[PDB]
This record gives C-alpha cells, structure tokens and sequence, in this order.
C-alpha cells in the first residue's frame, strides 16, 4: 500500500495556525487514493498533555 | 542567445480565489498577505474551472 | 445603512475609496459547514440516557413546535444548552439524534474549523451561520468542543 | 375641450419630474464623482504634544510621526489620547474623532 | 553605531538598521547610548532627538 | 537621422502648472499633456501647458480623449492661439 | 384656439428641457459611471474595519 511515516515535528512548524494546515495536508493526501498507511510515531512530539 | 526571448514574460502571481459571482467572473481572490483582489478573467480561459 | 461598527468593505488602492462591503463572499469553507447530509441516529440506539433524553428533546423540540404553549402560561424558553462529562458517554450522538428524529435546519460547527490564520473569518463565519440559520427560522445549532474556542 | 393643457401640463409633470429626478440622483452621483477631489486620508492618534503646533501620531501598523493641523484643528482639543485624521501626502492632521477598545469593559 | 564623526548606523521604527549620515548641528553628548530620534524620508538622516518618556 | 542638442525652452506657466497640477495630483500620479511649436530639432518652446482630467485605473495613453483634447482645443481655437501637443507628463510628486 | 396652441409649443418648451436634463442626467453619469469603472477595474477592493 501507500505508507507514510509521519514526523511528529512535521506538524510543529513557527507560524500562527499551520501544522493545523499541516493535517489539512495529511487528510488532503488520505483522501486522494486508497488503502494508505499513516504511521504515527513519537506522538508525544504532537503532544497528549493540556 | 535565447536570453533577451524570454525577458518580454512576466511575473505574474498566483493567487486563491474567495468566490465566483453570477453571469460573470467578477472574481475576488486572495494570493497571501495583502488584500483581497477583485479580477477579471483572461479571454483565453476555460472559464468553467475557475 | 449598509455600514455599522466593525465592516470589511472593499476598499481601491489608489484612491482608497469604499465600493463594496463583500455583500456575496460566502467561502467553501463556510458553504461546507452547512449541513445537507442529514444523519439518522435513532431514540431506540441510544440507551440509558433516558431523562437527558427528556430534557433534550422536551426543553429543545418544544420551542420548535410549541411557543404558544410558552405563550399561554406566561414563561420564556431558556437560551443556552450545554453538554459536558467524560469522554465517552456519548456527547456527538445526541446532536445526531437531534439531526435525525428533527428536521429543524440542523447545523453542525467543528471547534478548531474556527480558529483562523487569515484572520477576521471565524466571527464573520459564526455572523454567517447565524444569519444562515435565521433564514430557515427553528435552528437548530451544535458546536463540537466549545473549549477549543 | 382644452384637455391638451393637461396634456402639456401632465407631460411637464412627468418628464420634468423624471428628468428632474434622474439629474438630481446624477447631481448627488455628480457629487459623488466630485468626491474624487476627496481622495483618502490616514487615521493615527496624537500620543503627545511635541510643540504648540506639533504632535506625534501613531501609524497603525508602525511607525511614529510629526504632524501639524491643517490651521485651525483647535490644537488644544488635539491633547494626547484623541484619535485624529491623518493627511495623506502631507500626512498631518485634518480631523479628530472618537473612538476606544476593547469590549471586555464595554460588555460588562 | 557612529562609525566616526557624523555617519551614523540607525535603526527604525520600521524595524531594520541603515547606514546615513547626520548633520553638522547636532551636539555629540545628546545621543550617548541612544535616543529617540528623529529621522528624513528621502534623504532619510538624523535631524532631531525626541524628548524621552521619563 | 543627424543628432544635435536638443534644447527646451520652457514657457513659466508650464512651470506653475506643472507644480499645481502635481500638487493637486496628491499621490496619485496624475497624467497631463504638453501642447507647443515646432521649431527646429535642436530646440522647442512649449508655449502652453493646460489640465488633463484624472483617471484612477492607470495612468495611460488610453485615458487621453481624444474628443476632450478637440473639444477643449476647440474652445481654445479663437482664444489665443492653438498649436501641436507635442507631449505629455505624468507623476511622481513625492520621490525625485 | 389660442392658448391650446400655446400648451401645444409649451410641450416642446417642456421637451427641450427633458432633452437637457435627460443630458444632465444621462451624459453626465457616463462621466460619473465611466470614472467608477474606472475606479472599478482595480488591483484589489482591500478589505478593511469600519
Ligand atoms: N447510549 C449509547 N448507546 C450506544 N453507543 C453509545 C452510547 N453512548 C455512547 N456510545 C458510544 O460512544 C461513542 C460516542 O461517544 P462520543 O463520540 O465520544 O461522543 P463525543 O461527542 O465524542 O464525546 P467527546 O467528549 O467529544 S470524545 C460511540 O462509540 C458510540 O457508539
Ligand atoms: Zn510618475
């Protein structure tokens, strides 16, 4: 299938309302094709702490 | 000595467009930072995809 | 008459001069919020929540049929209903179920949908969905996670 | 018999109307193509008197200025705090205003 | 900075530094860590200090 | 075809139009036009210098009437002394 | 016989001056609509806060 490893910091760039732009970018790429693989790792990176 | 062809092109910019009026372009467009832009379309267009 | 405190209007460049207050520029963003796509989430599917049910569809759905009643004994409908608890008892299925067994211009709104990077859009876009909801009276109007604005 | 004097006198009511009405909309529009002499200002407001006839004022966006009224703005209104209208070549004051910020206080 | 007498280093309210020269008015002991100060346009060089906030 | 310094004698009051017609012109960038004799190549005098109406889409050769230029030189015909345009000015009234 | 004929020339007395005011009207908004389209052919229509 379409794997795809994801940096957690890939989501943590500078400016005001853009790694939310950034999953905007992951679901635009999901939702082109079939059966695709998102893999998550060090999402302590994206964080689960508020 | 293809240089002095190509200096007559242009810088035109890309842009984002906010909606599309009726019967018409008229179209209003952002590109990123400065205003929101009021076109025309060229006549060269296919007018339908944009 | 068209101006008022707080008005994006199109403005020249270089005479700066006002010719539009963006009268038509409802965006694909705005658009696609609006809800065409009416869910079907059962009463019966849900269970155990049964007097949350009787407050929800009672003191919510009464307004959309019965302001008279209101009316006839001389009270006011309350303005403001808040879901909250745990993370799982289900929050996102009584709006649903609200979608389904009502027809009441359901609307949804997602939370961080509204925070905005061009900025000036979000309260533009909840004036709009309003307004939106205003056109077709009885609106009925969800946010998912109001913390997150 | 003499019904024509209507005639003349209602087609002086209509057409003069109309055309009177027409050319007074395109009196006001002819004003409104008038205001193409008033062509923009700038807005800041005076954040101190510098002298008697000079004031600092705040760019929105940015920076800091030295200002004059147009001749008679009532210098002693312009203390600093009031908004003002900035010139735009010149860019020195032409018109106060009011205004202030944030509804937090308004609101409550 | 002043590099020598009259050629000063000068910083903006626009943000970014530049490299004019000032006048031969100015007294050297009003600007002796700093100032607000006032700038031209075109020419864009040092006229006038501000007064400070105190 | 051969080149010679050319000169222009200018007439004052295209100096006083200039100046109150770029004053006027606030930032705008106004366009007007230059209205002289043909003497020579290596000299002109430019005799008259009269206002050209402001146009905010772009400052243009489009926006030169040509009608407005027959109709104002027409009333200019019997007065004074009409001559060639000869050319044009446009704006920059802050920077040099 | 002779005031119906007075109203009948006054017709056109009245008639120049809906010729005139229709001008002032008519050929004076192609000015002002003619300069507006001129204002209406922009760069953008920047947007703004009244
Ligand atoms: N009464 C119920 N009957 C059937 N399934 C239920 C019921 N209550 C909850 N669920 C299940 O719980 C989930 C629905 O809860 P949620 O989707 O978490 O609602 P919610 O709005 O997301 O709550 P949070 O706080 O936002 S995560 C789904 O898996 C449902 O199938
Ligand atoms: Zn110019």
């Amino acid at each position: 299938a379409c794997f795809i490893r994801v940096i957690g910091s890939e989501l943590v760039q500078k400016y005001v309302g853009e790694g939310a732009r950034m999953v905007r970018e992951l679901f635009e790429m999901a939702r082109t094709k079939k059966a695709c693989l998102i893999f998550f790792d060090e999402i302590d990176a994206i964080g689960g702490a508020r | 000595q293809t240089l002095q062809s190509e200096q007559p092109l242009q810088v035109a910019r890309c842009t984002k467009i906010i909606n599309a009026d009726s019967e018409d372009p008229k179209y209003i467009i952002n590109v990123k930072q400065f205003a929101k832009f009021v076109v025309d379309l060229s006549d060269q267009v296919a007018p339908t995809d944009i | 008459e068209k101006l008022k405190p707080g008005d994006l209007v199109g403005v020249n460049k270089d005479s700066y001069l006002i010719l539009e207050t963006l009268p038509t520029e409802y965006d694909s963003r705005v658009k696609a919020m609006e809800v065409d796509e009416r869910p079907t989430e059962q009463y019966s599917d849900i269970g155990g929540l049964d007097k949350q049910i009787q407050e929800l569809v009672e003191a919510i759905v009464l307004p959309m049929n019965h302001k008279e009643k209101f009316e006839n004994l001389g009270i006011q409908p309350p303005k403001g209903v808040l879901m909250y608890g745990p993370p799982g008892t289900g929050k996102t299925l009584l709006a649903r179920a609200c979608a389904a067994q009502t027809k009441a211009t359901f609307l949804k709104l997602a939370g961080p949908q509204l925070v905005q990077m061009f900025i000036g859009d979000g309260a533009k876009l909840v004036r709009d969905a309003f307004a939106l909801a205003k056109e077709k009276a009885p609106s009925i109007i969800f946010i998912d996670e109001l913390d997150a604005i | 018999k003499l019904l024509e004097h209507k005639e003349i006198d209602g087609r002086l009511k209509e057409l003069r109307e109309q055309l009177k009405e027409l050319t007074k909309q395109y009196e006001k529009s002819e004003n409104d193509l008038k205001a193409l002499q008033s062509v923009g200002q700038i807005v800041g407001e005076v954040l101190k008197q510098l002298t008697e006839e000079k004031f600092i004022v705040k760019a929105t966006n940015g920076p800091r200025y030295v200002v004059g009224c147009r001749r008679q703005l009532d210098k002693s209104k312009l203390k600093p705090g009031t908004r003002v209208a900035l010139d735009m070549t010149t860019l020195t004051i032409m018109r106060y205003l009011p205004r202030e910020v944030d509804p937090l206080v308004y609101n409550m | 900075e002043a590099v020598d007498q009259n050629t000063a280093i000068v910083g903006s309210t626009t943000g970014s530094n530049y490299y004019v020269r000032i006048l031969s008015t100015i007294d050297r002991e009003l600007l002796k860590p700093n100032a607000s100060v006032a700038l031209h346009k075109h020419s864009n060089a040092l006229v006038d200090v501000l007064p400070p906030e105190a | 075809a051969v080149d010679t310094a050319e000169q222009v004698y200018i007439s004052s009051l295209a100096l006083l139009k200039m100046l109150k017609h770029g004053r006027a012109g606030v930032p705008m960038e106004v366009m007007g036009l230059m209205l002289g004799e043909f003497v020579d190549d290596y000299t002109v005098r430019v005799i008259d210098v009269f206002a050209m109406p402001q146009s905010g889409t772009g400052v243009s050769v489009e926006a030169v009437d040509p009608v407005f230029q027959a109709k104002m030189l027409d009333m200019l015909k019997q007065t004074g002394r009409p001559e060639m345009v000869v050319g044009w000015y446009h704006s920059h009234p802050g920077f040099g | 016989r002779t005031r119906l004929l007075d109203s009948e020339i006054k017709i056109m007395k009245s008639e120049v001056l809906r010729v005139t005011h229709e001008l002032q009207a008519m050929k004076d908004k192609i000015k002002e609509n003619s300069e507006k389209i001129k204002v209406n052919k922009t760069l953008p229509y920047l947007v703004s806060n009244v």
